[PDB]
């Protein structure tokens, strides 16, 4: 037997290949190169771990910002009121607190903190950041900080103590304590806040309480390191052109 | 639905969320900005062989921080850019 | 010519593995 | 093993893309540009409400013509019988009576109401309409109107009062009563009736019955100004060429 | 069943459901009146490019 | 609604037709020209019967090959010994012994018997022939006759029959007996023997054992009418370029 | 009836044909020359086995390398501690240890054991390896040998007999023995390690321990056969180039 299949053609709309864009959530037809056929992939075990790229997990580790000092015999800077360090608060750090290598004629090169990375590579991003500050001194070092948060400010302009006593803030007392996290919160009139590299949607800064003293017998300089990573409910959005390359080549043509 | 033809090269499409909103027309060519020139990494896009099919058809998200978008918008409001664009120097018929 | 070009992605099944640092980067605004 | 597979190749088709024409009930292909791949919508809440375009809902919304004056001070058209307004009835309002605002070699804009901008995006209509009259007056002034619906006439050549009462008509009386409601009925020989920007099915007119009093310490001016809405049971038919642009850009080339 | 072949470009179709009835044979080219001369806005219409079909 | 059909989009290799060899245990898309769509076929009955084309049934049918004399008065060729008729055993019977007609310049056409022709169909065949030896004698002849089947001889070169009687054989005597089917077995080291146009796989031949007697009263020469169908276990194998065309138009360009 | 069928166009990619590279575990669309339709294969009995090809039932025949002697008579080469032979252990033999016929200007050809020819089609291999020495004796000869197996060794520089007995190796003593297989263990840093035709991952070498001995009556030399076949546990990994061809046309254009 050969009965006739007289069932009506179908339309079918030719296209070149599937989707460029999707990376999740779906199937994928393919020519593998393969000897088998089928769905296959390559063996593992606890030798090899699961894969590790789960954001919340990359962004959870500090990175390093530019360090800087109080000089205790300084009579000037020394004071109270006087204020040390200040940044916008947003997860790719300031360009001018980021640890540079700048080279003739090539591009500059930033250390930036994981979480700086990874908000590289997303459109929006919101959540708590957490400031690790980190003192070099001994237990004969003291001093009060006043570290505050000022929602909606872009720089310094108007900024002095008096003032930002007015906003959340965190006052600190390096009496033998050489660490402390500020979790800075996330006020912003938006749901997500754009990437950067625009304004910051809020502003960081850090004021001598009561200032740094010393002795004879004790270095003089207090070195402080800021660190940065996100904090619990932090989260990215969009994915996006990288704001940032690799160095790995930095020859660059204007 | 966009159907750029003419040409008959791999042509491509590539959407950002978020660039906007300056201007009511679009941008042709050279006038188009020194980093809206070329193809990005990772923004969403498509691509297609003007010989297999003439016709792209893509649905463009809603990208955006805000509640809504703004109709009747005067001149982050709209739904971004879209940029068309060659893959790669096919000779430009003479009309 | 023979204009080519090569795009890719990850599989899979394929996995990232041991998280080290970042290296330093160069911003692309800056081009 | 690598069985063969035989199987008959069935016909197929091509072409080149979806259907242009159809907007609802139905699954459309496409190339989502997204992260993800599926079937997937923007969050809502109630923050943003549904979408709020269900037809009756906007041409439920009272649109303005041009208002237009008693004087009752006048003694030739205050009088039994003088006829003050009339037009046409249909949705899309009569080019005459809309507000209307010229440019010198530009396009002229009107001022449609909402029942009038959805009746030019559909090809056909029936249903009732009302007609809210709203009459600029105080406790003072008085008078009787005669507001007849003639079904089948275009336009005013044979109309007088001693006829126009021998159609479906109501009575109202202003004395104290600021604004009323006509619903005029829909009578026609087809189901549906065409759009116009033709001729219109019927055709409304307003008579005075008792003429207009008031004093010396009154205004003697009342103005009226008629307003239309789409009634309960209106209903536009299939889609078309809308009749009237935006005048975002009013620039015409002749 | 439109074959509109000669050309090989991006064809299109619409339907005017009201716009009836004034002659028995069809208009060509220039002779279609100012208002059915281009394509017009959300009348149900069809596109194909004549090069795949 | 139009929900969004992301599905990815399968491959699919394009060919302009079907299968050109598939002729049996299969469907086949094709357009029909009916008016009716669907599988449909033209109406039978009794009077039209089935298609009558199972091999078997054709093949069963004897078909005729060259006949051939004793004259009983001959001294000479009417001996103890002498081989009367022999040829090579194969369905397409050799071209010599079967009824020629020739034409000048065109193709001789020859009469196949109907296994004739469906080998020629095949490429490979196999099992045991019938010949049916059909003599013209009334009943006053009389004589035996041993008819032979070697297995794997070309030629009767070495063929007498002091030899002959050694193979499988039958001892035939016409004393009022016209017609006998000497069904002769398959002996091959092979399973399926190829067409032939070779070789074929057998011989089979004649001999006279008590020549033929008559009298006065009795005409001295009988005819002999030999007669070929396939056997019961006949079967053939692989269908191929026919060895045969038809004779409608003999005309041939050499 | 002739309803319409709306269902929307579904998309598909063209491609010219199937998967160039799967062998298994999938159907493989195409277009079959058979007068039947269907998935078919030809028929088989016990007259014809199963197909012998899986790899372990190959590879476990022993293939001849190059034999050699002792010569109990020469005062030199037969000490404690010489060295008789020795090659680095991998399935593919080396070059200089495998029985040769050259030509000249054409390619030299090798004998490779069915080992070595399986492990040439793919590009990484593991497990075992058994060599077997078979010598040629009689009752009367006598010996002991150490044949050691040293890991992580390219060639013999740093190889003597005191070193060589600190890794894996076995003692034995040909006195009326003919034959003994050594199953060299598999010892490297990785799970499979690549072709040769590189280095080798380990190396094998036999000492005479006690020397030869013979009489007056007995032949002087004893010949030794290596040969080598593949373990229990030897597999082979990824299908490659084969480092090999046939010798049916050994011209070759340089």
């Amino acid at each position: 037997d050969n009965p006739p299949d007289p069932t009506p053609a179908k339309f079918f709309v030719p296209i070149p290949s599937h989707s460029w864009a999707h990376g999740t959530n779906t199937s994928e037809p393919t020519n593998t190169l393969r000897l088998d056929g089928g769905v296959v992939g390559v063996g593992r075990s606890d030798d090899i771990g699961t894969s590790d790229t789960a954001i919340s997990g990359i962004i959870g580790v500090y990175g390093l910002l530019k360090p800087f000092d109080w000089n205790a015999n300084d009579t000037g800077r020394n004071v109270g009121g006087h204020l040390l360090w200040s940044m916008p608060v947003h997860p790719q750090v300031d360009k001018d607190q980021v640890i540079q290598v700048m080279t003739q004629s090539k591009l500059t090169q930033y250390y930036l903190p994981p979480i700086s990375v990874v908000s590289s590579l997303y459109a929006y991003t919101r959540g708590s950041i957490k400031y690790k500050f980190l003192f070099g001194n001994n237990p004969r070092h003291n001093a009060r900080l006043l570290v505050a948060y000022i929602p909606g400010i872009s720089s310094d302009n108007r900024l002095t103590l008096e003032r930002a006593r007015n906003s959340a803030h965190v006052v600190f007392s390096l009496n033998e304590v050489s660490e402390f996290v500020f979790t800075v919160p996330y006020i912003t009139d938006t749901m997500w806040w754009p990437r950067k590299y625009f304004v910051a949607p809020s502003y960081i800064c850090m004021f001598i309480l009561n200032p740094l003293v010393a002795m004879e017998s004790v270095p003089s300089i207090v070195t402080i390191v800021p660190m940065i990573a996100a904090g619990d409910d932090f989260e990215v959005a969009v994915p996006a052109q990288p704001a940032v390359g690799l160095s790995r080549n930095i020859d660059v043509i204007y | 639905r966009i159907v750029v033809e003419g040409l008959n090269s791999c042509v491509w499409v590539q959407h950002h969320p978020d660039r906007p909103s300056i201007f009511s027309r679009p941008i042709i060519g050279r006038y188009i900005a020194a980093k809206d020139a070329y193809r990005n990494h990772a923004y969403a896009a498509y691509v297609q062989n003007m010989s297999v099919n003439r016709t792209i058809e893509v649905e463009v998200p809603f990208y955006q921080p805000g509640l809504y978008g703004m109709l009747n918008a005067s001149d982050f409001t709209g739904l971004g850019d879209l940029l068309i664009g060659i893959e790669g120097e096919q000779p430009i018929p003479k009309e | 010519g023979i204009e080519i070009s090569v795009y890719y992605s990850i599989a899979d099944d394929f996995s990232f593995n041991i998280f080290c640092g970042f290296p330093p980067m160069v911003y692309c605004d800056e081009t």
